[PDB]
């Protein structure tokens, strides 16, 4: 992605104070409370009855470290998210047949738990740069479809 | 989103015109969708996608006769497809954003075969129409 | 859509917090939009959208206030929001899929400003809550 | 774009028989009819009251010559979009302010009138090659916003 070297850096110095896990957990149960069709690909996670079970589920929680594990790697290329997400591209399309309007909408939810776990720090401009990086990352993860 | 007297004098004309067709013009719509929405392919991993699919060709009467009772019904929408809404929303889950697509197509399908009764008014009247179809069905996701 | 009456509950607690700072809320939001989405600033042109000018701050406690009158009558949001439908499907045009930046903007906003009050379930309520203002908002666009 | 070797001569076939005067004025008018907010861009355009109006009106038609005109210009530059329409991509953001969200419900309705004036000859794989380039020519329209 085209970021100027300030907007790299903002992104690289919030990452940092980031906890890749409990991030992960909060992003993907909220994504499964706030647009329940998410839940599809979800069945044998266990009990998604309420948001206490979904954001308590440690199938969610483990899926989510995964997921945000990877997107963290991701910070590091920057300049190569296509090819840096490539095989995962492939795969999410011929053996998940996940639609990747749902690398959107997680795009959307990181936003806001970045917003609420920084509050303030969260500036305008912190949160542009992060916008371009989760479309980006979208973008990268949907680049294999057909 | 609103039909008028004149949208729905429309819409039931237009319809009218696909008469028998229908099912043939929904299996068309959902084989445009295919092939110009690729992502759309994701919600049929267990469909032979191919140009003549049989199960393209059921899974277009379905919907065509869906359409069918909504036109039929169309004062009374939400009654009519509450059993859609309960399908899409709770076990089918498909994107929202989906709907926009098949609309699309649909209203290309139309095109290609009613080159009369497409006119510009009658174009804007089934827009409408599909897109309160739309939000019909996906009025219980959350 | 619809509004359960649990999404009432939370929305009117969570604008409630607010309170005061509607209209500072308000002004970051539009700000948050027009760095993250500059797309939207093409309906602005006639604006100074420099950080804190009056014209952004001014917008900003309108667009607050018109949230506020829709917390207040969350039961019947098309007749509260009924002037600002039409002056937005008449005058404004702006095309519905600028809704959906903005609502996000001021979920990012409200989540940056109330640690404590966002939890997932008020997240899902807000979400909800902004997608119902958008569409009232645009239902006299056709 | 990427389009297959089957995707670009489907493309310059079926354009070889488009008359854009008349192909322009049609696609222009069915947009100011089915997404009537699109008509904040032509106040000076003289009556857009009606669909027989909006249809008739000679300022719609003669705009819609331009544009389309402009558009089979990028028919010829399949491979460079983006610097085909760098110009006209500023200029629709800087001078006219258009949201390019109406570059996309243009393309949709262009399709519409192909398939609408070819019939039978333009089949879903005719189509989809379309639905290729119009998203191409949105994109390429969008990329100077700023
Ligand atoms: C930032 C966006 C995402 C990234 C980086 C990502 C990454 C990953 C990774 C690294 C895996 C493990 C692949 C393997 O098993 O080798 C995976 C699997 C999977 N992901 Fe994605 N993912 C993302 C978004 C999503 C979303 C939004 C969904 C669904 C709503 C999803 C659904 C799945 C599923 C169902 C699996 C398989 C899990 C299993 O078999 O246990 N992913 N993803
Ligand atoms: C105007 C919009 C739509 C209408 C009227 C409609 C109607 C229907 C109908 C009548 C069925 C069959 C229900 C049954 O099995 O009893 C169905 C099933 C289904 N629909 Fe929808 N649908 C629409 C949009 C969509 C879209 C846009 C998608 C995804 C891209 C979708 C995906 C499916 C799937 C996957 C099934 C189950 C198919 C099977 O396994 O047999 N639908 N729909
Ligand atoms: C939650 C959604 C929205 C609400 C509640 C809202 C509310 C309002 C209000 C209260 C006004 C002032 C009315 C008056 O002074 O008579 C207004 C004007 C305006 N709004 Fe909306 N608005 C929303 C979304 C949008 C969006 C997404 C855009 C464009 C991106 C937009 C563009 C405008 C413009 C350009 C004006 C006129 C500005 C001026 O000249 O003062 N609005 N809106
Ligand atoms: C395929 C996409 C499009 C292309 C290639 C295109 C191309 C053009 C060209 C060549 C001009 C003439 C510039 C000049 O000589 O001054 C122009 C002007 C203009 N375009 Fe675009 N256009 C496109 C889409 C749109 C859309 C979708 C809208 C809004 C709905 C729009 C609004 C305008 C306006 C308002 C003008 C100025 C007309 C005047 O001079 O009053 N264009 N465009």
């Amino acid at each position: 992605v085209h970021l100027t070297p300030e907007e790299k850096s903002a992104v690289t110095a919030l990452w940092g104070k980031v906890n890749v896990d409990e991030v992960g957990g909060e992003a993907l149960g909220r994504l499964l409370v706030v647009y329940p069709w998410t839940q599809r690909f979800f069945e044998s996670f266990g009990d998604l009855s309420t948001p206490d079970a979904v954001m308590g589920n440690p199938k969610v929680k483990a899926h989510g470290k995964k997921v945000l594990g990877a997107f963290s790697d991701g910070l590091a290329h920057l300049d190569n998210l296509k090819g840096t997400f490539a095989t995962l591209s492939e795969l999410h399309c011929d053996k998940l047949h996940v639609d990747p309007e749902n690398f959107r909408l997680l795009g959307n939810v990181l936003v806001c738990v970045l917003a609420h776990h920084f509050g303030k720090e969260f500036t305008p401009p912190v949160q542009a740069a992060y916008q371009k990086v989760v479309a980006g990352v979208a973008n990268a993860l949907a680049h294999k479809y057909h | 989103m609103v039909l008028s007297p004149a949208d729905k004098t429309n819409v039931k004309a237009a319809w009218g015109k696909v008469g028998a067709h229908a099912g043939e013009y929904g299996a068309e719509a959902l084989e445009r969708m295919f092939l110009s929405f690729p992502t759309t392919k994701t919600y049929f991993p267990h469909f032979d996608l191919s140009h003549g699919s049989a199960q393209v060709k059921g899974h277009g009467k379905k919907v065509a006769d869906a359409l069918t009772n909504a036109v039929a019904h169309v004062d009374d929408m939400p009654n009519a497809l509450s059993a859609l809404s309960d399908l899409h929303a709770h076990k089918l889950r498909v994107d929202p954003v989906n709907f926009k697509l098949l609309s699309h197509c649909l209203l290309v399908t139309l095109a290609a075969h009613l080159p009369a009764e497409f006119t510009p008014a009658v174009h804007a009247s089934l827009d409408k129409f599909l897109a309160s179809v739309s939000t019909v069905l996906t009025s219980k996701y959350r």
